């Protein structure tokens, strides 16, 4: 239904895709404010998982 | 402004001089005599030797 | 646009009647220095509040407090419009300007309940920001109204930190050119003084000075 | 130490605790003897060496504030210091605010520094809002001031700029005088002009004490949490509604807190008759005040207004309770002299069609649409209530 292949989220996978899920690339858009989140940081590799 | 950072530098200079001098006192001999009796101690107050000159 | 004529009844005196009734007298006002280039609260009309102006923290101080923060140097954002804020200044707390005169009237528990962060102590350093530094300046005046000893203002906060080009949108209330002002419609003063206040010498875009008295210069001729 | 409580007939609920701000508290009367050394100390002038070493702004505000009103106006007009206008509002012998507005314009007229007249004779909107809010506090104290306030408005709109701040302050002026219809109609005119209702006027309207000169001065340190709550509630109500619904909520809470319950129900009457779509918070508050008052101070058209606003936006239980209390108060021996609530055919068809529109999507409306239609059509068999109790028990 979602149309995605959901991987294992291994510890090598989290180090590969750390800049997508643990960096400051996240931009939130609400009715209140369209904000660009800076300083967003995943502490360990379990946060990417 | 910057009253905490400028006071933390002055406190750590006080702590660095009190740490570098504690390592000077502890690695030192403190000899006291009364009547030919050499009592040798270290910086920690432990009696190293009770001698006689 | 298109150079609307204004509905004020100011007028230059004619070439026929004598100059009379010198207990009011308009003359041209030219000060010494230009003030339009300056900061808004460093201009001529805000000179009496010159000792009320908060001390300036600069860009390098803001970057040093971004890198190496202090526990009681409170960085506080004073921007009001939530649709115009897009990024977060680090170590900042949101206290919008239009609530500040209420916010400092609360207790510490009520401050924590109504804002989600603890009330700053009166000896703690407070640093305020805005888009241009205008809402932060009024907020610094409200913070200095209460007995807060160390209040600082970063002029041009967000527009120099994040490089934006925004403004606090201060109106600086100027009458619409259909609004006829007070001294034309009113019998508050006699007709000679009403005619002599409403006259001006030159165009009505510059500033003028009103004299309350005048004596004739008998020593010229 | 047991003092009675004024009958606001406001609901005790954690939702409407922001509506409970503005209620006078006897806890402040118990706190009063602790403030006595502070106000005893504040009456004394500072020494000469402290006042001579004082900064310029502090010395100006502390000398002009102690000075007589006309002398302070003379100093302001001589030295063209227009920013000391909020100081002379607080003078010991200052007149009513229309006289102060005329004195402000007179000081701007004869000032030593004459700007261009589009900016010279324009007062700040904070000053005009403070003047009109002082006028509205006086209309709360004495309603027959209102006529002069009308004259005052009749000059200010012709001399200053018609902003939403001064228009919301004039709506508060009309509300405080007991004028229900024109206040709501000015609110609807602001809503059609897409002007936001001012949140400080919305907070001062639901605080029928606290004349705003000492609120901006801050001599009352408590209840600022209530002021912030009312300002945030006004912002929240303006995010989803227009200015007229926010103003009608403020009118309802003001007339509830001034013990003027007849004007409190006239607010709902005029809001239904004019066409103002009430916010859901105001409708729920009106239903709970109706429950607190047991439908005693209510009329037939106010009942019709409440049922229209509940069919438009409201729960089934609130509408059923309002209709059942109206039918029971019709049958009471006290209100037999008063006429009964009767629905004319057009508004009855409108109410039943809106109920059927709600019931096509809602099951709680679909189960009780027949009971609603029986309560509106005035034929109410008790077998429907018995079957309702049987279905509730089973």
């Amino acid at each position: 239904g979602a149309g995605v292949l959901r991987p294992h989220f291994n510890e090598v996978w989290c180090q590969l895709n750390y800049a997508k899920f643990g960096s400051s690339t996240i931009t939130q858009h609400t009715t209140t404010s369209r904000r660009q989140l800076l300083f967003f940081h995943a502490g360990s590799l379990k946060d990417i998982a | 402004s910057f009253r905490y950072t400028n006071n933390l530098i002055g406190a750590l200079k006080h702590r660095l001089l009190l740490e570098s001098s504690y390592r000077e006192i502890a690695s030192r001999k403190f000899i006291g005599n009364c009547r030919g009796v050499e009592v040798v101690c270290s910086g920690y107050g432990t009696v190293l030797a009770v001698q006689l000159t | 646009q298109a150079d609307r004529r204004t509905r004020h009844h100011m007028m230059v005196d004619g070439q026929i009647n004598p100059r009379e009734w010198f207990n009011w007298h308009p003359k041209e006002y030219q000060p010494w220095y230009f003030d339009r280039h300056k900061f808004l609260y460093e201009q001529r009309q805000y000179a009496q509040f010159h000792h009320l102006l908060c001390h300036q923290v600069y860009l390098k101080d803001m970057l040093h407090l971004m890198r190496y923060p202090e526990p009681y140097t409170h960085i506080i954002d004073c921007r009001t419009s939530t649709q115009k804020m897009h990024r977060w200044v680090p170590h900042s707390l949101w206290l919008p300007r239009d609530e500040v005169e209420y916010a400092l009237q609360l207790s510490a528990d009520e401050f924590l309940d109504m804002y989600g962060f603890r009330k700053p102590d009166k000896s703690d350093d407070v640093i305020l920001l805005s888009h241009n530094g205008i809402y932060s300046e009024q907020a610094g005046w409200e913070w200095k109204k209460q007995f807060f000893q160390h209040v600082y203002n970063y002029r041009g906060g967000t527009n120099e930190l994040f490089g934006e080009s925004y403004s606090d949108m201060n109106v600086s209330d100027v009458l619409s050119p259909w609004k006829g002002p007070f001294p034309q419609s009113g019998v508050f003063v006699d007709k000679w003084s009403k005619r002599k206040v409403l006259t001006r010498t030159g165009p009505f875009d510059r500033q003028y000075e009103m004299q309350d008295f005048a004596l004739p210069d008998l020593e010229l001729e | 130490t047991q003092l009675p409580d004024p009958p606001y007939y406001l609901p005790h609920s954690p939702r409407f605790d922001a509506e409970r701000c503005g209620t006078f508290n006897k806890k402040w009367l118990l706190n009063l003897p602790a403030l006595k050394p502070l106000v005893r100390n504040s009456t004394y002038l500072p020494k000469k060496e402290e006042l001579w070493r004082a900064p310029t702004h502090e010395a100006l505000e502390t000398i002009i504030g102690h000075l007589p009103y006309h002398d302070a106006l003379r100093y302001i007009t001589e030295h063209s210091l227009f920013l000391l206008f909020p100081t002379v509002l607080r003078a010991r012998d200052a007149p009513l605010p229309h006289v102060i507005y005329e004195d402000f314009m007179k000081s701007c007229t004869f000032a030593s520094l004459q700007n261009p007249p589009e900016e010279q004779f324009a007062l700040p909107s904070v000053l005009l809002r403070t003047l009109l809010c002082m006028a509205a506090y006086h209309c709360t104290l004495d309603a027959d001031y209102f006529t002069t306030c009308q004259m005052l408005f009749g000059r200010m709109e012709q001399q200053q700029q018609t902003t939403p701040e001064v228009l919301s302050a004039w709506v508060y002026c009309c509300t405080a005088s007991g004028r229900v219809d024109e206040a709501l109609t000015y609110a609807k005119y602001m809503a059609d002009c897409s002007a936001p209702f001012d949140v400080t006027v919305f907070s001062l309207m639901q605080h029928p004490s606290l004349n705003p000169i000492e609120v901006e001065d801050g001599s009352v340190p408590h209840s600022a949490k209530g002021l912030l709550l009312q300002r945030r509630l006004g912002n929240r109500l303006h995010t989803a509604y227009r200015s007229d619904a926010v103003a009608a909520h403020g009118m309802f809470v003001y007339y509830a807190l001034t013990l003027s319950h007849v004007r409190k129900w006239e607010v709902i009457r005029a809001a239904a008759a004019l066409g103002v779509t009430l916010a859901e918070r105001t409708v729920v508050l009106a239903v709970e005040v109706f429950a607190r008052e047991k439908g005693m101070r209510c009329g037939p058209k106010t009942v019709k207004a409440l049922t229209h606003f509940l069919a438009q936006d409201g729960t089934v239980g609130h509408l059923l309770y309002v209709l059942l209390r109206a039918r029971k108060n019709e049958l009471l021996p006290e209100f037999r002299d008063l006429p009964h609530t009767t629905f004319s055919e057009e508004e009855q068809e409108l109410v039943l069609q809106c109920v059927a529109q709600r019931a096509r999507h809602d099951d709680s409306f679909a189960v009780a649409a027949t009971l609603v239609s029986s309560l509106v059509r005035e034929d109410d068999p008790s077998e429907l209530l018995m079957a309702f109790a049987r279905a509730a028990r089973n």
